[PDB]
């Protein structure tokens, strides 16, 4: 006892338990994945509807930090909105100061040093949020970064965050990043977001998809989920 | 700086440090005091003096203005700052409204200060009770005591310190309106009340008066022995 | 086949107290003092002695909060204490209520008997 | 009933003391009052046992009579018993 | 964050300040200082804690600190905490000399210190000061003075004093050797070397182990006279002569 | 041993040893990394490796070879967040050396700066002691190349060939068996010892896509990370 | 239970307990029901007075010319986020000279109540807001929580035994869209009559009803303009 | 950072400062060192064993000058040593700016002792685990002072700190003496550092500095290897 | 387990506010009654000994001319809220040139009923009774340590609260007059006090639109008690 309470105390085996408890706090939240193609970044978040709870489009875990950068948060939600406001403000500082649009590398550093900066004191608690960062610029290419509650930021071609995490990142190695256009990769996400999280746990669900890349011309926005409706047209035909 | 609430509510409703820190009042020197209709008299007892050493530095009846006398119990160290802050307060009142300091005002100052000294962060509450006696402007004498709660409270006579129930029980047998029809009956009344107090060998009894226009007069051990003489001779007349 | 009847003090011990929803039923409570029932705890002395015609229940009943039954049974009894001591042939409510406000305060000075605290 | 025991007062110590020294014959200069009059916050056991110290030296000389010259001076031992002990 | 707090300020449920008692118990170790009833003079006594043959003796004062033209003090207990208190106290005295062009009287110098020690006892969550030091000096009004300090901040003026725990026996010896106004500094120094003889446990009172600082009022010098061992040794032989003479009664 | 809270914050034990720093000395061992630095005659070699447990993680982001200035490189062990948070303080204090003192900072002084800040993390009782281990190289005037190591206990420290991390208790025992002899140090001798000292440890003898080699050499004194092709040239150049 | 101490300490299960205990402070408040149409928004509360002689403590408080909030739980913190609510309304009313849409107001409540849920020695706010107003795109019914997670619903209810209100609302959510005010309100407080035991009224002296509309500024009715709404309801079944 | 600021160093029930005693135990776990004043200047000797043959002795120095006439060594832990090294470095220079005069070592140990004693009481720190030896040649008589984690300061003739300081203390009780020369202090200093060393002592093990009265000069491994050749 | 002074309960509620409510129970009693003509008010001074002077004790201080008050529990905590509430009324009058309504006073106090903490110590231990006559008529109010402020028509507090409320709903109706209510309070007081009711124990306080001011003098109370 006594080694798990505060964040600033090492445990005798040599790890920090508040950080380890922060890692598996995101483990209870629902699955949200991401993947990049050769010219764009595709997001997808499965969202939970039990009976009535909310109007369609409530508390969307897809955010929009800059003109060309977006979030895909999973875990506890309020601190994820706090990181959305802080990363928003950091893109405002870089945009105001140095005159050009923020690269995804500096944004990953300046956010990840804050997420780390709340794991050094017993003033605060470590965050309980993990989020994706997708972007595209013609002098940059599509990058996809992944920030955990511990503060580690690095780069995937594809990732997954949630309960069904390993099962939802098992199948991504079947897909090919290098050749595919992202317009395929939309339904190529929605097929396994429909496949993972089988409906015995929760009766119903609802899907969000957000898509930035070359076709949207740098601007990040949600795809019109009604428009082309490619998800469930493949997904009801993907059970057999 | 120093952000921590020292004094919090106990689940049975009490503050501890207020209603516990009166034990430091209970284990200090005693002090009594009555008010005459003309001359007041207060005095400290249980001095426990070394009886071969100096005595003016252990003097624990002092003044704020000449209008106002002090008397207190408990540990004197915390009482010193209350006295000096009370003096700095009662001088700027002279800088304002040109009458001298009314005693009820200065008792609201020590009481309000001691209240917010309990209320604030990271501050041990004071462990003193104190008396504030002074014949005010328009010649009217009155007295008040303090409290570590900070509740000023006007008595006719005093018992604070060790055995306050003893002397405070004793002065109900005092309060016949004959006492005090004379000022020598008031002073010998205080010392005869301090007979039931600690040893009362004529050494540890330090009394001081104020004759309603005069500065306060620390009496020498000259008429204390004569008041013990007429008190013991009066007890010789009591049988 | 005997059912059971169980009296205790504090909510712990928890295991039979969390086993009792697994088996037992009927969690009820003292009784305890009330604004009213004290008059019956003061009427347990009704047929006792001979009540002076001017002795009143409600007068004393309204003066005694959190009385339980214990002391306030002796409260009416400590009249007979000073009665025999002061030779009083029968007792007047003023006689003990002088020693009652004493005996409540004198015994509430040191001890409030915080029954609320015992199980909390 | 829970009985409150008050500590002895000045005349209670006077009322208590003579019951002991009633049997132990005091010398001429021995006085009950002045000693216990100056002493404060005693116990009935001590004020009973303060006579035993004179029951040593006077009995070491084998004397039926208490002497205050000792009873004063020997009281320092019981005074030392309460003071230092 | 608050469960690591040590609570140095709060009253403890029996009646007393819990921390100031353990403050006074540290003054009860490692210190021995006293002063004497003296006209036309006043003396201080000091006991060498480190009497090893390997120190330098180049400080020219080991337990006496000269903090004005007219005053001094005697450290007891944790020494460097008093090396905070003499910087603070010396600066208080010197700023009073700035504000008034007149030497500081000793009383308000004492209260001006004890409000700081008291200020750490009252509030802070802070380790209190652990020094109970003495005071000597001259003033315009009251001639010569002695004072006493506490970690609680309560001060008293003496005419013969007690530092530290070994000096309670020196208080019994001073009341058993009491007088009223006799100095005649050889009488006061013979009494002081007598008290340091019979109180300190090491026999014969070696000339290195003791230290005496005197203050004679001279117009307008007010000399703080710190005396060397060559006038300690013949004082020791004077007292040993008085012990050899006084033992002849039996 | 223990007395009080000495097993929790950085206060002394009754034997004369704080426990939080000697927990930090095995806060490195969660990383799983061997990193060896060798100082040659006119050159100095960093060797590291990486673990790529996914095919979706990148090869371009997980490189621990961080560049501080254009004459100073470094490599990191220990946990990731403390390691990267050390790096911006290294870069920032190097840049303030350039602004204040006008000439390029020696590699000696930067480890004194980082060691003193890590001391201030150790000294004060309510802040976590940053369990990463810092390793520097660089070039000085007339002093050849230099290697330094900064442990999270606050001492600047630097030797002929040093290695700390997970497996390095035996790696230092191999470097004692390899340094003290009559051999000089040429360039491919230092590189060919930097691999084989680590290949004696792990006993794998693996592909050149795993070890990252940063090097510095006084012909062109700029810090330089090798391309994979010339890494393969060294790695088959050692195979006789 | 030593990790039930403060807001800083995470659980070994991943659930920070101070938030759960503050949710318990949400459930202890009285019932209130907010539900919208496409053209209006109606929130109805139920007061619960202390004794007979004391007047019933009110819930619905006016905030802006279109923003109104219900409350359950603590009261002083409701005045705190009330004063912050007014001040952030008339800030942008002072600067931009337009009223604020609701959907960017509530992010100031989340970022306002966030920081007292993370740093040491700061409690969360026991709070029960049911926000209602117009932006240009119609009505909105939000709810808050002390964990600061705001939900865009079509109808919710918070307070004591408010789940019965929900299980009323789900079998009428297909019919709570087209209808206008006079049956929308009684469709509101039918959920309140299911939040009570079935042996006492449903009086006039306790229920308060607030509506916000397009040609109708936000208005609170109190027992007497309420008395025209409570007339003509169905009897509670046997 | 938070304003916690409470002193974790409190009093014992006996009245003993506990963290200062434990910090003195952490001094006793440190490397041995000895320093001798003798009649023209002061010689400080320290004992530095690299834990491996891999190490470099040219990088870290233990004898560290403070002015051009003041040296300073320790016996304790280096990371707590260098902080008050730098604090003394900045602290002497305000004296050189105000008074325009080379600062006396007596003033140094007063001020550094004030820093350290003032640091034992402040908000939530451990005390330093360092015991210093401070030397120098001011006004014609060379000085040697010792401080400690209690903030105290002593004036030793020839002392020793670290491991076996009762062994080197009794050795410096008799073998150290009235008066020597500068080279004669080096012999007995290397001997008393050769009391508790390993089986070999080279130019890389010891590292010895002196104070001439004309100025400081830290010695080189050339003469450090020449004097210990000549076992002591 | 001295925990974290601002921490919620398992029920939950603020621990220290819930502990603060129990501090009202050992304080002295009081009685307020709202009349259509005004507001009468009653308290007991609780004389501790014949040593003390009885008339220096304050349980009613009068905030403005037209807004009365009644304090309870710890008096020295109450004095701070009194003196600052007066400042808030005067600031209302000097920005606005009108009388501050009786309602907004208790918002202006209860907005700082909860300011305890470490940054930005303990909550107050008083239960106030505010009276007064604004333009809305004679209002009678009541605030707690929690700040939960509510109108009360006829409120009791303190130790006697249970029996005084419980006995008090029986004897109250909508059309009470003033001199009916004044002698309707002292019946309850002489039931609930332990000392004999006389000229030194209690004090009344009335405030009316047409009977003002109209404070609280002696020898009125002599006529008031002797009507029993």
């Amino acid at each position: 006892t006594g080694y798990d309470l505060s964040a600033s105390t090492f445990s005798p085996d040599g790890r920090v338990f508040q950080v380890e408890y922060a890692m598996k706090a995101v483990e209870n939240s629902s699955t949200a994945i991401g993947i990049r193609c050769k010219d764009g970044v595709v997001f997808g978040v499965e969202k939970l509807v039990l009976s009535k709870l909310y109007e369609e489009g409530s508390n969307k875990r897809l955010f929009n930090v800059d003109r060309h950068v977006g979030m895909a948060v999973a875990g506890l939600l309020a601190d994820a909105r706090s990181l959305a406001d802080i990363a928003r403000e950091e893109a405002s500082n870089f945009r105001s100061n140095f005159g050009y649009n923020i690269p995804l590398k500096h944004l990953a550093d300046r956010v990840a040093m804050y997420v780390h900066a709340y794991t050094l004191y017993s003033a605060v608690r470590p965050f309980g949020c993990s989020f994706m960062l997708g972007s595209y610029s013609v002098n940059d290419g599509a990058q996809l970064y992944m920030i955990d509650p511990s503060g580690v930021s690095y780069g995937y071609w594809g990732c997954a965050i949630g309960k069904a995490r390993q099962a939802a990142k098992t199948e991504i190695e079947k897909l090919q990043m290098k050749e595919m256009t992202c317009r395929d990769i939309v339904k190529e996400v929605a097929k396994i977001i429909y496949i993972v999280h089988d409906e015995v746990k929760d009766k119903a669900f609802e899907l969000e998809l957000s898509w930035v890349g070359e076709l949207t011309n740098g601007r990040h926005e949600i795809v019109p989920k009604d428009i082309r409706e490619e998800a469930e047209k493949y997904a009801k035909e993907s059970l057999k | 700086s120093y952000d921590r609430a020292i004094t919090v509510f106990s689940p049975d409703g009490h503050l501890f440090q207020v209603e516990y820190a009166q034990e430091a009042v209970k284990k200090g020197s005693t002090a009594v005091g009555v008010r005459g209709r003309d001359i007041v008299v207060l005095g400290v007892e249980k001095k426990s003096v070394a009886k071969l050493q100096d005595e003016r530095t252990v003097r624990k009846i002092c003044a704020l203005d000449d209008n106002v006398c002090m008397a207190f119990a408990g540990l004197t160290a915390d009482a010193r700052i209350v006295i000096n802050r009370a003096r700095v307060e009662c001088q700027s009142h002279r800088l304002t409204v040109e009458d001298p300091v009314t005693v009820e005002y200065i008792t609201r100052y020590i009481a309000s200060l001691k209240q917010r000294y309990t209320q604030s962060n990271g501050r041990r509450p004071f462990g003193i009770s104190a008396l504030i006696v002074g014949f005010d402007f328009d010649g009217t004498p009155r007295l008040y005591q303090t409290d570590p709660s900070g509740t000023y409270h006007a008595w006719k006579a005093n018992a604070i310190g060790r055995g306050a129930k003893s002397v405070r029980e004793f002065l109900e047998k005092n309060y016949t309106d004959e006492a005090i029809e004379t000022d020598d009956l008031t002073i010998k009344l205080v010392i005869k009340a301090l007979l039931e107090v600690v040893q009362s060998g004529g050494k540890n009894i330090e009394l001081a008066v104020m004759r309603r226009d005069q500065s306060l007069k620390i009496l020498n051990p000259e008429e204390i022995e004569k008041y013990v003489a007429e008190i013991e001779k009066e007890k010789e007349e009591n049988e | 086949n005997i059912k059971v009847l169980m009296a205790t003090n504090r909510p712990d011990t928890l295991d039979p107290a969390l086993m009792r929803p697994g088996r037992l039923d009927r969690k009820i409570e003292f009784s305890l003092p009330d604004l009213e029932g004290r008059t019956h705890i003061f009427k347990i002395h009704a047929r006792s002695m001979s009540v002076e015609r001017d002795i009143r229940f409600e007068l004393l009943a309204r003066l005694c909060p959190n009385s339980t039954g214990a002391e306030i049974r002796s409260v009416c009894t400590e009249a007979g204490m000073f009665a025999i001591r002061a030779r009083r042939k029968i007792a007047t409510e003023k006689d003990f209520l002088e020693a009652v406000n004493k005996v409540i305060k004198s015994y509430a000075k040191f001890s409030a008997t915080p029954r609320y605290m015992t199980y909390n | 009933r829970k009985i409150e025991f008050p500590l002895p007062d000045e005349k209670t110590k006077k009322r208590i003391f003579q019951i002991h020294t009633s049997r132990m014959t005091l010398a001429d200069d021995v006085t009950l009052d002045d000693l216990i009059m100056a002493k404060d916050d005693l116990s009935g056991a001590d004020i009973k046992a303060i006579c035993t110290e004179a029951g040593l030296m006077a009995l070491r000389e084998r004397r039926m009579k208490v002497t205050n010259e000792d009873f004063k001076k020997s009281k320092e031992n019981v005074l030392y018993k309460k003071q230092e002990g | 964050s608050r469960r690591y707090d040590s609570r140095t300020t709060i009253f403890s449920p029996e009646g007393r300040l819990y921390q100031v008692e353990y403050a006074m118990e540290a003054i009860g170790h490692a210190g021995t200082c006293l002063g004497i009833l003296a006209n036309d003079g006043v003396l201080l006594a000091a006991e060498r804690r480190n009497i090893h043959k390997l120190l330098d003796e180049v400080f020219f004062s080991e337990k006496i600190y000269k903090l004005n033209e007219d005053m001094a003090c005697s450290v007891a207990g944790i020494t460097s905490d008093a090396n905070v208190l003499t910087n603070e106290l010396r600066l208080i005295a010197q700023r009073y000399l700035l504000q008034y062009q007149e030497p500081i009287p000793c009383e308000q110098l004492v209260t001006a210190l004890c409000d700081i020690k008291q200020a750490y006892t009252q509030f802070g969550g802070k380790r209190p000061f652990g020094v109970s030091l003495l005071y000597i000096g001259w003033d315009k009004h009251y001639g010569f003075q002695l004072y006493q300090s506490d970690p609680s901040g309560n001060y008293g003026g003496w005419k013969a004093t007690c530092i530290g725990n070994n000096s309670a026996a020196a208080v019994s010896m001073l009341k058993q050797d009491y007088k009223e106004g006799e100095m005649t500094l050889k009488s006061a120094l013979a009494l002081a070397i007598k008290v340091l003889n019979k109180t300190m446990d090491v026999s014969k009172l070696s000339a290195e182990k003791v230290e005496i600082a005197t203050l004679t009022r001279e117009n307008g010098k007010t000399v703080i006279r710190v005396l060397k061992q060559k006038e300690v040794e013949q004082l020791i032989k004077k007292h040993e002569e008085e012990e050899a003479k006084a033992e002849r009664e039996k | 041993s223990s007395a009080g809270f000495d097993r929790h914050i950085t206060i002394f034990s009754p034997e004369g040893r704080l426990y939080q720093v000697e927990y930090a000395f095995k806060a490195i061992n969660q990383g799983g990394l061997t990193s060896v630095a060798v100082r040659g005659k006119d050159c100095a070699v960093i060797v590291t490796q990486k673990k790529v447990p996914d095919k979706l993680l990148d090869s371009s982001t997980v490189t621990h070879l961080f560049k501080i200035t254009e004459n100073i490189g470094c490599v990191m062990t220990g946990m990731t967040a403390d390691s990267r948070s050390q790096v911006q303080r290294a870069r920032y204090e190097a840049a303030n050396w350039k602004y204040k003192y006008g000439y390029e900072i020696p590699v000696d002084m930067l480890c004194k700066r980082i060691a003193d800040i890590s001391q201030v993390y150790t000294q004060n009782a309510e802040m976590r002691p940053l369990g990463c281990c810092m390793i520097l190289i660089g070039i000085d005037e007339e002093q050849g190349p230099q290697v330094y190591k900064c442990d999270p206990a606050g001492y600047y420290c630097g030797f002929k060939a040093t290695a700390a991390g997970v497996k390095q208790t035996e790696s230092t025992s191999f470097l004692e068996k390899k340094v003290k002899k009559k051999f000089d140090w040429t360039f491919e001798q230092t590189v060919e010892t930097a691999i084989t000292c680590l290949s004696t440890v792990l006993s794998i003898d693996f592909k050149p896509s795993e070890i990252e080699v940063g090097v510095v050499t006084v012909e062109n004194p700029k810090f330089r990370i090798l391309t994979e092709a010339e890494i393969d040239a060294h790695l088959v150049a050692l195979a006789e | 239970n030593q990790y039930d101490n403060d807001v800083t300490v995470w659980s070994p299960q991943g659930r920070i307990h101070q938030i759960e205990y503050a949710m318990e402070a949400v459930k202890q408040g009285s019932a209130t029901v907010g539900l919208k149409s496409k053209t209006h928004a109606v929130l109805v509360a139920l007061k619960r007075a202390q004794s007979e002689l004391a007047a019933h403590q009110k819930k619905i408080l006016h905030v802006d010319n279109h923003i109104g909030i219900s409350i359950a739980g603590l009261t002083a913190d409701a005045r705190l986020l009330c004063n912050f609510m007014r001040q952030e309304c008339l800030d942008s009313r002072f600067v931009f000279d337009r009223p604020l849409p609701v959907s960017r107001l509530v992010s100031l409540i989340g970022s306002k109540t966030q920081i007292p849920t993370q740093r040491y020695g700061r409690r969360p706010y026991g709070v029960g807001l049911l926000i209602a107003g117009y932006d240009d795109m119609g009505p909105h019914i939000f709810q808050t929580c002390p964990s600061a997670n705001y939900f865009d619903c079509r109808a919710m209810s918070i307070g004591a035994r408010s789940q019965s209100a929900r299980t009323y609302l789900e079998r009428h959510m297909s019919e709570f869209m087209e209808c206008n005010l006079n049956e929308l309100v009684k469709h509101g407080l039918r959920a309140l009559r299911e939040t009570l035991p079935a042996e006492q009224d449903l009086t006039t002296k306790n229920v308060s009803i607030g509506i916000v509309g397009k040609d109708l500024e936000f208005t609170i009715y109190d027992d007497d303009d309420v008395s025209p709404f409570l007339e003509g309801l169905e009897e509670r079944p046997q | 950072e938070r304003g916690y600021s409470f002193s974790l160093t409190t009093f014992s029930p006996s009245g003993k400062l506990v963290q200062i005693e434990y910090a003195l135990a952490a001094v006793a776990g440190g490397a041995p060192s000895v320093g001798i004043k003798a009649a023209n200047g002061v010689v400080l000797a320290t004992e530095k064993k690299q834990k491996s043959i891999l190490y470099d002795e040219r990088s870290v120095h233990k004898v560290e000058p403070i002015t051009k006439h003041i040296g300073l060594v320790y016996s304790g832990m280096g990371p707590d040593y260098r902080v008050l090294v730098h604090r003394a470095r900045k602290l002497a220079q305000q004296y050189y700016l105000v008074y325009q005069e080379p600062i006396p070592t007596a003033q140094l140990v007063q001020r550094v002792a004030s820093v350290m004693q003032e640091y034992t009481q402040s908000g939530g720190v451990r005390p330093f685990g360092v015991s210093l030896l401070i030397c120098g040649w001011n006004e014609g008589r060379p000085y040697l002072f010792q401080s400690d984690p209690s903030g105290a300061y002593f004036a030793w003739k020839a002392t020793a700190m670290g491991k076996n300081y009762v062994n080197g203390k009794t050795f410096l009780e008799k073998r150290y003496n009235e008066d020597l020369e500068l080279e004669d202090a080096i012999h007995t200093a290397i001997l008393t550092l050769k009391e508790s060393f390993e089986g070999q002592m080279t130019e890389d093990n010891i590292e010895v500095g002196i104070c001439n009265e004309a100025g400081f000069r830290r010695l080189t491994p050339t003469e450090v290897k020449d004097y210990l050749a000549a076992i002591a | 387990y001295d925990r974290g002074v601002n921490t919620f309960s398992p029920e939950g509620r603020l621990f220290q506010v819930e502990y603060a409510i129990e501090a009202i129970k050992l304080g002295s009693t009081a009685i307020g009654i709202q009349t259509s003509e005004g507001v009468c008010l009653a308290v007991e001074k609780r004389i501790t000994s014949p040593l003390m002077e009885p008339s220096s004790i304050e349980k009613i201080v009068e905030i403005d001319a037209h807004i009365g008050c009644a304090m309870s529990g710890l008096i020295a905590d109450a004095k701070t809220l009194i003196d600052k509430a007066r400042v808030e009324t005067q600031n209302h009058w000097f920005t606005y040139n009108e009388t501050m309504t009786v309602e907004s006073v208790t918002q202006a106090v209860s907005n700082l009923a909860l300011q305890f903490g470490e940054e930005d110590s303990r909550p107050f231990g008083v239960a106030l009774l505010f009276g007064g006559v604004d333009e809305k008529g004679p209002q009678l109010f009541h605030m707690d340590p929690s700040g939960t402020f509510v109108q009360c028509d006829a409120r009791a507090i303190g130790s006697a609260s249970e029996g005084a409320q419980s006995s008090l709903q029986e004897v109250y109706h909508k059309s009470m007059t003033l001199k009916e209510a004044i002698k309707s309070s002292l019946i309850i007081l002489k039931q609930v006090m332990e000392e004999k009711l006389n000229a030194t124990n209690i004090e009344l306080a009335t405030v009316q639109p047409g009977q003002n001011f109209h404070m609280f003098t002696k020898e009125e109370l002599e006529e008031v008690i002797k009507d029993i």
